[PDB]
């Protein structure tokens, strides 16, 4: 919790305890400190937990995961009472940048659990030994958990049978809209969301009080809350440490008047402009870690990093006249200028972290490293310019996912360990060159690049084959064991996975001669998809739906903003939706999930506005 | 064309020039004896069991600890 603790200790007033009923109404005021209306949920977050907990005992099948997450959505539902729109935000198909660190980890929980039942066989044969009994394929894959894997499309069907189910028997749900974004909808779930964000709020439609609530427990979500600019907006998380199940707001609103304190500034060159303070600090929040990038070795959380870069950053703003980003595009000349900053006082960060291998804190640190990290040394410079700048490449990659959508789904970072600020000279001349046109990946392409030889059930019969036997033409990408340095941190998880970066060329060429073996159901899967709104009877835009539902027509079709509260968008017929007046048989075989007997809901295509 | 064009068009920018080396010298030794696709696969092989340290199939070692041998000379 990171970077949390820090935000949390530093302005504390920006958490407020969630109330909560310990047979609940929804439709009643919200007992929380503020009525809610959207409330978006980062499903990832919550699929995790509940398919594979590490704390409690595991579920018994699939069947049993699928409640514990209806039972999971329908229990931060009843806290927020969103009186307007509920969106539901799977994982799709990542850009590259995300898929290296995807692969890292897919390829670390395999190891995991084979060195998992390397100990239970350990324990099992030491008592044996000793003289106690011990009792007697069936676990679960929590990689399976990935856009294209039969699992997921499978959760996706439990899914709709939920906003069914929910919407016609919910009273509570009787006038919201409900979004759904599977996993064949391309973009992390959390980057959907925020892209719902920013297409609504550039439509005049849309309501600038919509009070926003986010559910996650990734950090980056405070930023995302910031960047999106709007007004109100929030976040709801489980507590950090608690002896129960206790639920906390962010409340970003507040967190903005504590930053607009911090960062203000006297004898500015150029307008003051809060707003855009407020981009550069998420830059800078982004600077000292995210997805995408190594963290520079002389920024840790811990360490004050944040504290640091905006005394740095306070310091350059009295030097080159305005903003050290503009919409997301960061101003290449100033990051210099704060890396050369920052380089000035690497050395006395590893000295003062000493008191508490490579040397870092000794003279000499970066010519062992750039030799223990990277194998080069003293004589080649333009190396350490080289990750530099493929560095900030990525710093304007980020800042520009954030804020206007993905910039490449190509590019990706190409090293296994950061530079230190002081290589960021020269950084200044590089224009950054997003323009070449890029498309994701199907899902089965990626789950090829993401998974390791342990998780091939997942994948088309012939295309395992490619994975495992010898004379497959990419075994290499396939390794069954890989060493973990762990540079310096304490546990293994800390450290840098030693993967070989997949050779996105030479995989597509290997799948050209497989790809006809797939199943109409593989090929259904490897589809990119659309995503799907949802209202009751009741809504007042259930008769304009249900005019677009029986139209029977894949034309687009305008929304009327007046009847959802402002939002825009288009929506379109569905031919997999299951019609109102029908029964809606229960893909879930658990007591709590029984048949709809007959299904109150429509379901159409969704399309954010352009 | 060529060899040695062929080969060289293989680097990676990001690749380090003591490894460019190493997975040249690979290449080289092999040309001629495996299609394009194969000797990318296998060149790769080899540099990521000695350089990165990861494990392979039995078999695949032993293939590699073959055709690696002597590419320190």
């Amino acid at each position: 919790p990171a970077f949390f603790r820090w935000l949390t200790k530093k302005y504390p007033a920006t958490v407020v305890n969630a109330n909560e009923d310990r047979p609940v109404d929804c439709t009643q005021p919200n007992p929380n400190f503020q009525e809610f209306d959207n409330l978006y949920l980062d499903m990832n977050g919550i699929i995790h937990p509940c398919t594979h907990p590490e704390d409690r005992p595991a579920p018994k099948n699939e069947d049993e995961m699928f409640a514990l997450i209806f039972e999971y959505i329908d229990r931060i539902y009843s806290i927020v009472r969103p009186r307007r729109l509920l969106y539901m935000a799977i994982d799709g198909v990542a850009p590259r940048a995300k898929m290296n660190q995807q692969r890292s980890r897919r390829f670390r929980a395999s190891k995991e659990m084979a060195e998992k039942e390397a100990s239970i066989e350990e324990q099992r044969n030491r008592l044996m030994a000793e003289g106690i009994a011990v009792p007697p394929e069936a676990h679960f894959d929590s990689n399976c958990i990935t856009p294209g894997t039969p699992f997921m499309a499978r959760l996706a069907d439990a899914l709709r049978y939920y906003i069914h189910d929910r919407v016609t028997n919910d009273a509570s749900w009787a006038n919201i809209e409900i979004i759904l974004s599977d996993a064949n909808v391309p973009g992390e779930g959390e980057h959907k969301i925020m892209d719902y964000v920013r297409k609504q709020r550039g439509n005049p439609a849309h309501d600038p009080n919509t009070v926003h609530c986010l559910c996650g427990a990734d950090a980056d979500l405070i930023m995302l809350g910031i960047a999106t600019h709007e007004a109100n907006f929030n976040i709801i998380r489980e507590e950090f440490v608690q002896r129960e199940k206790n639920f906390i707001f962010l409340r970003i609103p507040v967190l903005r008047e504590y930053l607009e304190k911090e960062l203000s500034m006297p004898n500015l060159p150029f307008k003051f402009d809060v707003e855009r303070a407020l981009d550069d600090w998420v830059f800078l929040c982004f600077f000292v870690g995210n997805d995408f990038l190594p963290h520079l070795p002389s920024l840790e959380i811990r360490e004050g990093a944040i504290d640091r870069l905006i005394k740095l950053y306070k310091e350059m703003v009295y030097q080159m006249k305005g903003y050290l980003t503009k919409d997301g595009i960061p101003e290449l000349d100033r990051v210099e200028m704060i890396m050369k900053g920052l380089g000035r006082v690497e050395d006395e960060i590893f000295k003062r972290r000493q008191q508490d291998d490579i040397r870092l804190y000794e003279s000499g640190w970066k010519d062992r490293y750039y030799r223990a990290k990277f194998d080069v040394g003293s004589d080649d410079i333009e190396f350490r310019h080289r990750v530099a700048w493929a560095y900030v490449e990525g710093l304007c990659w980020v800042l520009r996912y954030y804020y206007q959508g993905c910039a490449s789904w190509d590019w990706y970072f190409p090293y296994h360990y950061a530079p230190f600020a002081s290589d960021f000279e020269t950084v200044g001349e590089f224009q950054p060159d997003f323009t070449r046109p890029t498309k994701p990946f199907n899902p089965l392409e990626q789950l090829m690049s993401v998974f390791p030889a342990a998780s091939k059930q997942h994948l088309p019969v012939e295309w395992q084959k490619l994975m495992i036997q010898d004379d497959s033409p990419i075994i290499d990408l396939y390794p069954a064991d890989f060493r973990i340095d762990l540079n310096g941190k304490k546990y293994a998880w800390q450290g840098v996975a030693l993967l070989p970066f997949v050779d996105e060329t030479r995989l597509l060429a290997t799948l050209q001669s497989v790809y006809p073996t797939l199943t109409a159901e593989e090929k259904q899967r490897n589809t990119r998809g659309p995503n799907r709104i949802f209202i009751g009877r009741n809504h007042k835009s259930f008769e304009f739906f249900q005019q677009v539902a029986e139209s029977k027509s894949d034309d687009l079709v305008p929304l009327d903003p007046t009847l959802l509260n402002g939002v825009s968008g288009k929506i379109a017929y569905d031919s997999t939706a299951t019609a109102p007046g029908l029964p809606f048989v229960s893909p879930v075989n658990h007591d709590e999930c029984q048949d709809l007997p007959t299904n109150c809901g429509i379901c159409v295509l969704y399309e954010d506005p352009e | 064309r060529g060899k040695l064009e062929d080969v060289e068009a293989e680097k990676k920018l990001w690749e380090s020039d003591d490894a460019w080396e190493l997975r040249k010298a690979f290449m080289l030794a092999h040309y001629d004896d495996y299609p394009k696709i194969q000797l990318q696969c296998l060149s790769q092989l080899f540099i990521n069991v000695t350089l990165l340290g990861c494990e392979y199939s039995q078999t695949l070692m032993q293939k590699i600890r073959t055709m690696g041998a002597g590419i320190a000379a």
